[PDB]
């Protein structure tokens, strides 16, 4: 739970970045 | 095509009148209509002459000439603008996603929730961080709010010298 | 920043220009220019009638043609939405 902010961070980033490579 | 053309398709070109394809110049006449000389090869044409798009619907015009370019594989790009002034923008909700921050309302929202769970009992008494946290940082994108929701509409009613 | 480059009149500090010819060149760049229902129809079931002098004084008509001697688009996923407010 000491990782959920890099959670969110991260699940927005490799969203975009997810999108972007697609 | 705002030309009368029955009476006028003789007699616009002389050559083309020796020749005897008169009927076969390109123009207008003789929901949409479609032309057939764009079927074969297009080689000392330059230009398109567009028509039947004044008074109607913005958004209608847009679908139908992008169709249209899809229909017959032909090349330019399409825009719309508007005269006036900003402020008349009072007719639509405007919204918007940015991939620039999305990294950061994600960085935000979470760092809020951290610290609604360590003053929680001073905080879940005041009305304005109780308002704060149930319409901003509870949604899950940054572009369900609206232009609207930025701003306090009775300073910006009192910028405008005619509310006076 | 966006919202302010719908403008007619500040689009044509950008972009300078545009003429009238009917159409577009091959590669070029059409523009439409339209205009709200008010300022056309100056003067001319009663909630019936009510409703429809009000949206269709709303609307958006299609006035006017430029064209641009040049195409400006070439991957970002960034978009701007626009919402008509119900009556």
């Amino acid at each position: 739970a000491a990782d959920t902010l890099n959670y969110f961070e991260l699940k927005g980033l490799m969203t975009a970045y997810q999108q972007r490579l697609a | 095509y705002y030309l009368n053309y029955p009476q006028l398709y003789q007699y616009w070109s002389y050559d083309t009148y020796r020749k005897g394809r008169s009927q076969s110049h390109p123009a207008y006449f003789y929901n949409i209509t479609p032309n057939s000389d764009l079927l074969h090869r297009l080689d000392d044409y330059s230009f398109y002459r567009i028509e039947g798009h004044i008074g109607e619907a913005n958004a209608t015009a847009l679908q139908r000439i992008l169709d249209y370019q899809q229909r017959y594989n032909l090349a330019f790009d399409v825009i719309t603008l508007k005269i006036g002034n900003l402020q008349s923008f009072q007719d639509i909700n405007i919204s918007g996603q940015f991939d620039d921050l999305n990294a950061d309302f994600g960085r935000i929202k979470d760092t809020f929730a951290k610290l609604w769970q360590r003053y929680e009992e001073s905080w879940s008494r005041n009305v304005f961080l109780y308002t704060l946290k149930r319409v901003f940082f509870d949604k899950t994108s940054l572009a369900e709010i609206k232009s609207d929701q930025l701003f306090n509409p009775i300073v910006a009613r009192a910028s405008v010298k005619e509310a006076y | 920043q966006i919202m302010e480059l719908q403008l007619f009149h500040k689009f044509a500090q950008n972009n300078p220009g545009m003429e009238h010819l009917g159409g577009v060149p091959k590669g070029g760049t059409f523009v439409l220019v339209y205009v709200d229902g008010r300022e056309l129809v100056r003067n001319l079931s009663p909630q019936e009638l009510a409703t429809s002098r009000e949206l269709l004084n709303r609307e958006d008509i299609v006035v006017g043609d430029f064209c641009l001697p040049y195409r400006f688009s070439s991957p970002t996923v960034s978009y701007v939405l626009t919402q008509p407010r119900p009556i």
